[PDB]
């Protein structure tokens, strides 16, 4: 039920996995030989996203999660100017 | 001319 | 609601909790995902322990500090029966020094 | 003379033919050499190369921290508008992006982001750009309403003096009441905790939101009350929005020696510390008019609504909607003017350009239209009925019955179907089914008018007036009903008269449908009175209308503040 | 409320971050780039977007996301509406880029070539021709310093497409010299035991000869072009001739084939490209000029406003093949609601057309002859219809200042002797016989039926027309009936021979006819003029139900080489 | 209108 998304620099985040198949990468990683990884929660190595980076991904998959259809005016997610730029080719890489 | 101007 | 990083070393656990919900529900999710006894887990906000009586809203951690946008950390150590131990919270990395363009140079 | 140039002026030329090789370090410039070196960009020709740099909320921050030359900037930045990069809103999105990620941090970054915002958002409402000044003082006031400390109080009720400002100007008078409400619960706060603000900014900004409302009998009450909070230590700025936002409240309840009384301190004011090529000093200009319109002293109006204008088009540049709002009370000023004339050509030409401004920078449903259509079907009715022309006259009646119908569909959808606007369109809708000879129509949308016009405003007032002599020209011109023509025509001279005294211009108007009225039926001793009654208004008229221009009128220093507040509030009672 | 994707958002960050980051946009992926520089024309920074977009290395990676060209075709087009020159920049960085590299191995040059071919294509999809043709001649040129068989392959296709940006652009003397060029680079190919295909050359060519009013040679080289499509030619090359070769039979009088030449190109447009692409609008305006020529009037219309609005939402105002489409559909509107008079659309799209080309376009450029005329033919039979002698005055004043301009950039281009110069003559007469000059009308349908009736042969449309406008103009107007009798007779059996019983046209004869024998005598050809109109009116109450020609079309209607064969098995 | 329309 819970992911390990393994960042390049070594922070694991474990985050649900229904928040991480908001991002279709994640979830073909997950799918195949990807989920032949016994230990309870699967680790996806991520060694080319930083892990301060990962973290905002997490951050906007329980973002995404807990705000899908959401009935109120919705806020938008904050993203840091000098982090914009590398969460936008985070953003790529995971289609999210 | 017949009326005023108008409002 | 609210939404914690229950920080370790590395580990960066994105759940969730109620703020009505008390620190045992929290430590019982940290036994669902690393498998570890509450008795082992010390729970810090900001180098403050969590005693397991109180709930989540009254330590701190409400609905507006801790949203889904920027969870609020907290910190989480491990017994290893010898006197716990001090909290290790790695920061996560530094981003790129992007200066201000308008900074005289 | 043949001085030489100024070496500040000849490296400004130097570093702009070098401009893309010194984009960055220009940046690190002081901030008066900043602003020069983008208005010579400006003067240049190069408007792309000036809003690359615009369309950033920093630069643009120290360019907008060089108070003198406001103008300058005002100009260039509307050029900037009119060149299709859309600066207003680009600053806005990014000044309400990077101030709702500092809602966490200290007092100083907040305060100032709390700064810049007020900077910014003011010159957007001076420029125009209500719509996305409304944005930054959002923004302002989200960070204001964060922490629970003293002075966030003030910066909130400042910043919700000015989100009523630019919702008025923006037609937004829906969340007017509701800005005013979020603002006096602070002032509440404020109050508790032994700290009294003043009210004189708020209540001027919701006295202009219940004129603009057609509440005239509440906005006078919210004005003596502004009136009231006016002291000595207040910004000029504010003293001049209260005078001038009180004297149009004045004038349109009837108060007319108060209101020029108000009016001409305002104009003073605003030439006093501001000048005679100062937005505000236009501002104040067209509320002059206003009351100069409203008190039958027409020529004068368009002298001085043209002066407003003349302001505007030089402060400002081509499509903006203070230009905008300029030549629509221009156009309309220069229609009764030259009613009697019948040469609507300076008339029609303010008219076109204002719909052709405001049709390029709001949207098609804004109720700025609705006055500026108006005008426009104005002007268009009379010039058709000069024109001899069958074709041109059913065209032109068309036009203007399409003006009239999405002006009155406008206040349908904002201020509903009792409002004096609404009045105001049935009664132009009346003239002109009228003059589209479709009677029964006309009668109806005229006596509409009278009852909407009656019920609200009054039975003695200048509209209704106005209405009664609409109504019984058709019945005595056209229609064919003497009976109550007659009654309509002696109550509407006896408002003329007692409102305006014995030179009031649509008492010819009235005495040549009355002249008519008893001509087709006889009773020629009545004729020969009011015959005599019209030679005695046209000398009264031609002696009256030299009277010294507006501009001047107001003289230098005639008067002072807290003597004309003083005037104007011990007679309230 | 749904969330926005952090892609989005992320996008959203960049762009307001911009300056600080954008020396590092242009280190993102293509699609990224893509993306943030829509980001900067959605935020309204036209000034930055444009800053950006007149570097080529830039807009090299821009032009690389071809599904999203929908959007840069549009976002190009504001900042050519933002002032800023964005196509004459790039052609002159890639001209610079040429002459730089002229000196350099056959690695590099052609990857400039791949980048050249792609940004021409571009600039001649988005209209600037003039600035297309810099792109080409460039490519052309590194084709032309080297001799070998790729730079003998790249110089054929860029010599094709060379042409075609001066046949949009109305150079056609330097057109048959592209077309020279082009032949000398295949033979020179040929004479190596190598053969390339003709097709897309040939149809360019049948462009050229059409647009001169070569309509014979034309038509030929529209066969010689459709007798060389194969299965492996790209959609684009095969639609494009059979649109040219489908024109060609149009003006050569054989409608037959042109409806399933122009039919299987709009489908194959629709199908490839879809309902929403720019050679789809091209494919619809051709079809909308072959309904407008089979007197299926009322349907073309509806084609052309179809193509419109394609060439609207892909590309924005000031375009000159939203202005193509603008000035076609303003003359079928024109033409379509002739009888009715109601020329309140026609006059919109005619004004916005010449709004546009004077725009965009030279004073002395060939469009606005095609542009002029649509305008000024409307503003003639508006002012017929009003009234006012003073704004009658006028309108035919104006319309014959724009006959003159269009007369004038026809007799220049394609001279005194050509099809194009004699229709604007016929328009001439037209309007002179509006302007009650009688003499002057008389001499300008002379030698508009002179002009019309050696290249277009006895019997074709045009002349038809040209002899029944003068058979109006001697029955209403000069009373010289004995010819007016002979002329309406001529140009009823012309029409009757063309286009049938069904013919729009013939009413304005009928009634001619009618007239003219009121007048003269023989009242029992009157009664059975009556009845002939009568019968007339009843067939076309038939001949008028309107139906959708995107369904005549229907769906997958016959084969490629199907169509081909067909058309190429009846000469 | 007496003739048809313009080529
Ligand atoms: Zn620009």
């Amino acid at each position: 039920m819970y992911v390990k998304l393994i960042s390049s620099d070594g922070h694991e985040f474990i985050v649900k996995r229904e928040h991480a198949l908001t991002s279709g990468t994640i979830k073909a990683m997950l799918s195949g030989p990807g989920q032949f990884a016994e230990n309870e929660t699967n680790e996806v190595n991520f060694r080319e996203i930083p892990s301060h980076v990962l973290s905002k991904v997490c951050m906007y998959f329980t973002y995404k999660v807990r705000y899908t259809n959401s009935s109120t005016e919705i806020p938008e997610f904050p993203i840091a100017p000098e982090i914009a730029l590398e969460l936008l080719m985070a953003a790529n890489f995971l289609d999210c | 001319l017949t009326r005023n101007k108008g409002p | 609601d609210v939404f914690l990083m229950i920080r370790r070393h590395k580990t960066t656990i994105f759940t969730d909790a109620k703020e009505s919900s008390t620190v045992f529900e929290l430590k019982r999710i940290v036994e669902g995902i690393l498998k570890r006894p509450p008795d082992e887990q010390r729970l810090y906000k900001d180098d403050q322990l969590l005693d397991d009586g109180k709930t989540l809203g009254e330590c701190g951690f409400t609905s507006q500090t801790a949203r889904p946008q920027a969870p609020a950390t907290v910190g989480l150590a491990f017994r290893a029966d010898d006197t716990f131990e001090a909290l290790c919270i790695e920061p996560f990395s530094s981003p790129p020094e992007l200066p201000d363009v308008m900074k005289p140079q | 003379e043949w001085i030489p140039e100024t070496l500040y002026n000849t490296a400004i030329s130097a570093v702009v033919d070098n401009y893309i090789r010194s984009r960055r370090d220009i940046r690190s410039l002081p901030e008066n050499i900043q602003f020069d070196v983008y208005y010579k960009l400006y003067q240049q020709g190069r408007l792309c190369q000036l809003g690359s740099e615009f369309c950033e909320l920093e630069v643009f921050a120290k360019v907008l921290r060089a108070l003198d030359k406001r103008h300058l900037l005002h100009h260039c930045f509307q050029a900037l508008m009119d060149h299709g990069v859309k600066v207003a809103s680009v600053l806005a999105y990014s000044f309400s992006r990077r101030c709702s990620y500092i809602a966490e941090s200290d007092a100083a970054v907040k305060e100032k982001a709390i700064q810049v915002g007020f900077v910014l958002g003011g010159f957007l409402s001076d420029a125009g750009w209500y719509s996305d000044a409304e944005k930054v003082f959002l923004s302002c006031l989200q960070l204001c309403t964060l922490h629970d400390e003293m002075l966030h109080w003030f910066r909130a009720v400042e910043c919700c003096v000015r989100l009523l400002h630019v919702r008025n100007g923006n037609c937004k008078y829906h969340l007017g009441e509701e800005t005013f409400k979020l603002a006096q619960t602070y002032m509440d706060k404020l109050s508790k905790h032994g700290q009294q603000a003043n009210k004189a900014a708020l209540y001027g900004e919701l006295c202009a939101l219940l004129f603009a409302k057609s509440h005239y009998d509440e906005a006078y009450k919210w004005c003596i009350e502004a009136m009231k909070e006016i002291t000595a230590g207040l910004p000029v700025k504010v003293v001049v929005d209260v005078l001038r936002q009180a004297s149009k409240a004045c004038v349109v309840k009837r108060e007319f020696k108060k209101a020029e009384q108000l009016i001409k301190h305002a104009v003073y004011l605003a030439r006093d510390h501001f000048g005679s090529k100062h937005p505000k000093y236009s501002d104040t200009l067209l509320d002059y008019g206003f009351y100069l319109l409203n008190v039958d002293n027409i020529c004068q109006s368009v002298a001085i609504y043209q002066a407003a204008l003349d302001i505007r088009q030089s402060v400002f540049g081509g499509k903006n909607i203070h230009v905008a709002t300029a030549h629509e009370d221009l156009a309309y000023s220069s229609y009764v003017h030259q009613y009697s004339s019948g040469k609507f050509d300076n008339a029609l030409f303010h008219a076109e350009r204002a719909i052709g401004i405001i049709t390029h920078i709001l949207p098609e449903d804004h109720l700025l239209l609705a006055s500026s259509k108006r005008v426009k079907a104005l002007i268009l009715e009379e010039i058709a009925i000069d024109c001899h022309n069958k074709e041109t006259e059913q065209r032109l009646l068309q036009e203007a019955h399409d003006l009239h119908l999405s002006s009155l569909q406008l206040a349908k959808k904002a201020f509903g179907e009792f409002n004096v606007q609404t009045a105001k369109h049935y009664g132009n809708l009346g003239r002109l089914y009228q003059s589209m000879r479709k009677f029964k129509e006309a009668e109806e949308m005229h006596i509409k008018a009278i009852q909407i016009k009656e019920q609200l405003l009054g039975q003695e007032d200048y509209e209704v007036a106005l209405s009664v002599g609409h109504l019984a020209s058709l019945y005595n011109y056209d229609m064919n009903q003497y009976e109550n023509a007659e009654k309509l025509y002696l109550r509407s001279i006896a408002i003329g008269k007692k409102l305006f005294g014995e030179g009031y211009s649509g008492l010819e108007y009235d005495y040549r449908g009355l002249i008519k009225l008893y001509n087709s039926i006889g009773n020629y001793e009545k004729v020969f009175e009011y015959h005599n009654v019209l030679s005695n208004w046209n000398r009264l008229r031609d002696r009256q209308y030299s009277v010294t221009d507006a501009l001047e009128d107001v003289s230098t220093s005639p008067q002072s503040t807290e003597e004309v507040v003083q005037s104007f509030l011990i007679s309230q009672n």
